[PDB]
RNA sequence: AAGAACCUUACCUGGUCUUGACAUCCACGGAAGUUUUCAGAGAUGAGAAUGUGCCUUCGGGAACCGUGAGACAGGUGCUGCAUGGCUGUCGUCAGCUCGUGUUGUGAAAUGUUGGGUUAAGUCCCGCAACGAGCGCAACCCUUAUCCUUUGUUGCCAGCGGUCCGGCCGGGAACUCAAAGGAGACUGCCAGUGAUAAACUGGAGGAAGGUGGGGAUGACGUCAAGUCAUCAUGGCCCUUACGACCAGGGCUACACACGUGCUACAAUGGCGCAUACAAAGAGAAGCGACCUCGCGAGAGCAAGCGGACCUCAUAAAGUGCGUCGUAGUCCGGAUUGGAGUCUGCAACUCGACUCCAUGAAGUCGGAAUCGCUAGUAAUCGUGGAUCAGAAUGCCACGGUGAAUAC
């Protein structure tokens, strides 16, 4: 999916749970243990949570974070 | 018309069933090309010598794959019958092409 | 070594070629330049729903005696230690030591 | 640590091969498997049968288990009533249609894996390790031999730090490649702990 | 060494002139181990040597050595709290090889652009008796005057 | 009508077959002048007709396989001396007394396990 | 560790299971196997449609599951100072010992010291020592030359036809392939030597004094390393320190050390054109040809489990042109953007390609390393591991030194 033969890549698990939220629009943060998909153009004023390790950051979405990858926004390991 | 070639792990092996092939070429009267020897693939490896470090210690093998080509070229139909399964060696590779 | 991890592998040899040999389109006929609609979209979003034991990319291919992960050899399917255990004793036909 | 299996480094000049059959690199480790697997089985049924050394071939899809033995009437029986039995385990263990014949070993005391198999059963059995290998150096050579050179370490007699202690009698000459040397090991799991025998017994020259 | 004494090995002479003075002089030039650009230099700078100054070219090069040939060099022995450099007399077979490494040295330091110019430059001056490789001939001379109350 | 002379140095075989008549050499269907080109390479091939003199009077026919440059040139010598060696019988002497016949039997050699490069150990620092 | 994105993973976080992920038993009921749906990050949980392998067990045993209880399984958990097995090392150094005899009250000694010589307790002569074993050497592999046998998928001296491509008939000579032999032994000559071992030279020879290299590592030392290749004595957890899964860490960075690659340029950079290798690999593999794309690469796609088919155009070099000593047409890090290929998945954390940017570096303090000949130096190719991923490791060849008083 790291090519333009390919396409976008999103998980199925997350595809149809954003699918729901949209459905009613924005509500409780979302959890999820995705951090290799894409962000795609259709959740954009979500407040999903990806899970860095240990804990669920809440990262915000923006027009802007909508062409890279959900792990992106929560730093995995901690330094001073 | 038809071609033989051997492969054995050892030369005084596959000299044993090459000896054979043209005398039994000889028992059909005439007319054998006589044993070739192709060149010898040889596959060396390179193990480690200790469970653990002194990773400069090694042991280097090597495994030989002798070759052996006869060539008939006159297809008898008793030298059909007789060329099967009359080898008398075990761990010798025949192949056959017609 | 450690059974338990030998038991992995075994289990996922046998997801292996139920899937993998027969499920391969998805990864590989839909992927090039034709029907360029939602199927090759469903392909991509099809190809996750199997389970995560793909055929190359989870097989450790460890030892066959000792299930040892690192050192391995694919032509004898032994360890680097196990191949001088399964030694120069003359198990390993035609394998005898090299001096060029 | 600092010598070479006198076994191994022979496997071309005078020593010959435990295992002679052909495959290219596809039929290589599988047919090795298959060669752990029936010497693993035959070791373990014929434990008691005073077994040497097993060699297997494979001649065209079918493989010929030679089993070597100082004590042939204890493996086949009456009348091969269970070398039967254990051909028909083999082509279950290895796949392929079996024959298995035995050989006569008309020296028991003058093979190294039957010294080695004999005098690690009396470490067992808590026989004086002095006692048992100082009579395998006699027995040998009263039988005939230009040498032999017995090697027992471990936890011997029971002492809590380890100790190698090896009596060599005659001749034994471990660098000159054309001797014809027999090598083995074994092992003897007492109460104490693991003990190890080695057992260089040096015959011919040529 | 301690033990072995042993001869030296057979030089084939260079293609040009058969000398195998100028072959070891292609063999001491020689970097990374190509004759093929060393032998091009020299043939080069021993042309504009023979064009510029004197006559030949296997000639211009003896006439030169001669001014960089050490008579006698100082061997340094370890004695007490610190060391004293005896001298002592060169065996020939060094000195025509010690020269040309002079002279290659000294012609590396050159401020000229390529070791064809740089090469036959320090040559030339060689005959004409100045340069830098002189400079070390008489500084190995003169070294052995000081020390000759240690001889 | 023809003879034969080998060569074999360094891993370059050559085979040489010398014709009385004049001066020209071809090489592996090529001239000798642009074959080589090192100036250390088409004299070498030169070096044992030089010594005889002989130089305008052989026709050479030539084909060299395998090795490099100074390999097959050293190769070429060798043979040329090897093709002298059987149409004339008293020439032994003179020839073998400036080399020539010596196969020069020096091969690379293995790069051996645990060292750097043949001979060449790693960098030893004790601390 | 001959190759950590998931896996490996043995670690952490979180979510879960217990006679269990792995093996032998007892009873109960089901042929197994197949497709698909729902909830979940996933293990799992709940299903919905699909099914029959020998008979004298046919009413159950033998293959495969679900369940139960108990025997038990399981541990990369501790002790390498309880062990086996396997290694490093002094050390490829020439030494380490024994039987009988003799000397000494005795620990011990002599043999093994002494004159030469040797790479070597190698060899000769002396000698209260006489012999023997483990070591040295030789037997072994490869390389250097010649002879005999065979001639494909290798070869082309002499013949004919040539789209001068071994291309085609055709030949067994030649290079080569691989089987078997010949050769080198201080063999011959002169001199020195205690007339001896041997040494210095001379001839012939492809090779001259163990021709070059490799394999081979004595008695033992460091109670050296490994309980995490494996096995094993004890000790311990055994609804747990066992087992399953998703994510992360093993790649963190004020610093220090080790082994390497690239350079700091003119015996070089770039552009065009063009010679010469050896060894090795290949079946969910190597992948020509042609087309496409500026390129990594994509498409159709022959050939080959192989002296033929692919990898695969070798590079340093040579000929011509320019750059004229500048942080430069040297250097290539770092960074922004655009991409390709594996792979469920490329953010943490892959390789590679296109455009732009252009850092430190202008020969390196004390100190310190390797190398004696096809060696150092320098230039490229291959292989193992491997879906992808080496400047490391292992191996091959091309050019090819200086110096040893
Ligand atoms: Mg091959
Ligand atoms: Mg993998
Ligand atoms: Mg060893
Ligand atoms: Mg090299
Ligand atoms: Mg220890
Ligand atoms: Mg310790
Ligand atoms: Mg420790
Ligand atoms: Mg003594
Ligand atoms: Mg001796
Ligand atoms: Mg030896
Ligand atoms: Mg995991
Ligand atoms: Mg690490
Ligand atoms: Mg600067
Ligand atoms: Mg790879």
């Amino acid at each position: 999916m790291r090519s333009l033969k390919k396409g976008p890549f999103i998980d199925l698990h997350l595809l149809k749970k954003v699918e729901k939220a949209v459905e009613s629009g924005d509500k409780k943060p979302l959890r999820t243990w995705s951090r290799r998909s894409t962000i795609f153009p259709n959740m954009i004023g979500l407040t999903i949570a990806v899970h860095n390790g240990r804990q669920h950051v809440p990262v915000f979405v923006t027009d802007e974070m909508v062409g890279h990858k959900l792990g992106e926004f929560a730093p995995t390991r901690t330094y001073r | 018309r038809i071609r033989i070639r051997l492969k054995a792990f050892d030369h005084r092996l596959i000299d044993q069933a090459t000896a054979e092939i043209v005398e039994t070429a000889k028992r059909t009267g005439a007319q054998v090309r006589g044993p070739i020897p192709l060149p010898t693939r040889k596959e060396r490896f390179t193990v480690l010598i200790s469970p653990h470090v002194n990773k400069d210690a090694r042991d280097q093998y090597e495994i030989r794959t002798h070759l052996r080509l006869v060539d008939i070229v006159e297809p008898t139909e008793k030298t059909v019958d007789a060329l099967m399964r009359l080898d008398l060696a075990a761990g010798v590779d025949v192949q056959i092409s017609l | 070594a450690k059974q338990s991890m030998k038991a992995r592998e075994v289990k996922r040899v046998a997801l292996a070629d139920k899937y993998f040999a027969k499920r391969a389109e998805l990864k590989a006929i839909i992927s090039d330049v034709n029907a360029s609609d939602e199927d090759r979209w469903n392909a991509v979003l099809k190809l996750q729903t199997l389970p995560r034991d793909s055929s190359p990319s989870r097989q450790r291919n460890r030892c066959r005696q000792t299930g040892r992960p690192h050192g391995f050899l694919r032509k004898f399917g032994l360890s680097r230690i196990k191949v001088r255990e399964a030694a120069m004793r003359g198990e390993i036909p035609g394998l005898k030591k090299a001096s060029w | 640590g600092q010598k070479v299996h006198p076994n191994g480094i022979r496997l071309g000049i005078v020593k010959p091969w435990n295992s002679t059959w052909f495959a290219n690199t596809k039929e290589f480790a599988d047919n090795l498997d298959s060669d752990f697997k029936v010497r693993q089985y035959l070791t373990k049924e014929l434990a008691k049968a005073s077994v040497s050394r097993i060699v297997i071939e494979r001649p065209a899809k079918s493989i010929r288990v030679t089993i070597h033995t100082a004590r042939p009437g204890i493996v086949i029986g009456k009348k091969g009533e269970d070398v039967e039995k254990l051909r028909k385990v083999v082509a279950d263990i290895a796949g392929v249609p079996a024959q298995i014949n035995i050989a006569e070993v008309r020296k028991p005391e003058l093979d190294a894996k039957l010294v080695a198999d004999s005098i690690t059963s009396q470490l067992e059995r808590r026989v004086m390790f002095r006692r048992a290998m100082k009579r395998a150096v006699q027995n040998a050579m009263r039988l005939g031999a230009k040498g032999i050179k017995v090697e027992v370490s471990g936890r011997l007699g029971g002492a809590e730090i380890a100790r190698t202690e090896w009596y060599r009698e005659g001749r034994v000459p471990l660098h000159t490649l054309r001797a014809d040397i027999d090598y083995n090991t074994s092992e003897a799991h007492t109460t104490y702990g693991v003990i190890g025998v080695k057992v260089w017994i040096f015959k011919g020259e040529i | 060494p301690r033990r072995r004494v042993i001869g030296q090995r057979k030089i084939l002479p260079d293609p040009k002139f058969g000398s195998e003075l100028l072959a070891k002089f292609v063999n001491i030039l020689m970097v990374d181990g190509k004759k093929s650009t060393a032998e091009s230099i020299v043939y080069s700078a021993l042309e504009t040597l023979a064009q510029r100054s004197g006559k030949s070219e296997l000639e211009a090069f003896e006439v030169a050595l001669e001014n960089v040939r050490p008579t006698v060099e100082v061997k340094s022995r370890r004695v007490g709290g610190s060391t004293y450099q005896v001298p002592v007399e060169v065996r020939p077979v060094r000195r025509n090889a010690l020269a040309m490494r002079w002279i290659v040295e000294a012609a590396r330091k050159r401020g000229d652009k390529s070791m064809a110019l740089r090469l036959a430059n320090e040559l030339s001056d060689a005959a004409e008796n100045k340069g830098t490789a002189v400079k070390k001939r008489e500084d190995v001379h003169r070294m052995a005057e000081a020390n000759k109350a240690f001889a | 009508n023809q003879y034969y002379g080998t060569g074999r140095r360094k891993s370059s075989a050559a085979r040489v077959f010398i014709k009385p008549g004049n001066g020209k050499i071809v090489i592996n269907q090529r001239s000798l002048e642009q074959y080589f080109g090192r100036e250390t390479a088409r004299m070498v091939v030169r070096q044992p007709l030089e010594l005889v003199d002989m130089v305008e009077k052989l026709d050479l026919y030539i084909t060299v396989k395998g090795g490099g440059i100074s390999g097959q040139a050293g190769a070429i010598r060798h043979g040329i001396t090897r093709a002298l060696m059987e149409y004339d019988e008293s020439l032994r002497s003179e020839l073998r007394k400036a080399g020539f016949v010596t196969r020069d039997a020096r091969q690379v050699e293995r790069k051996k396990v645990g060292l750097r490069k043949a001979r060449r150990r790693p960098q030893f620092s004790k601390r």
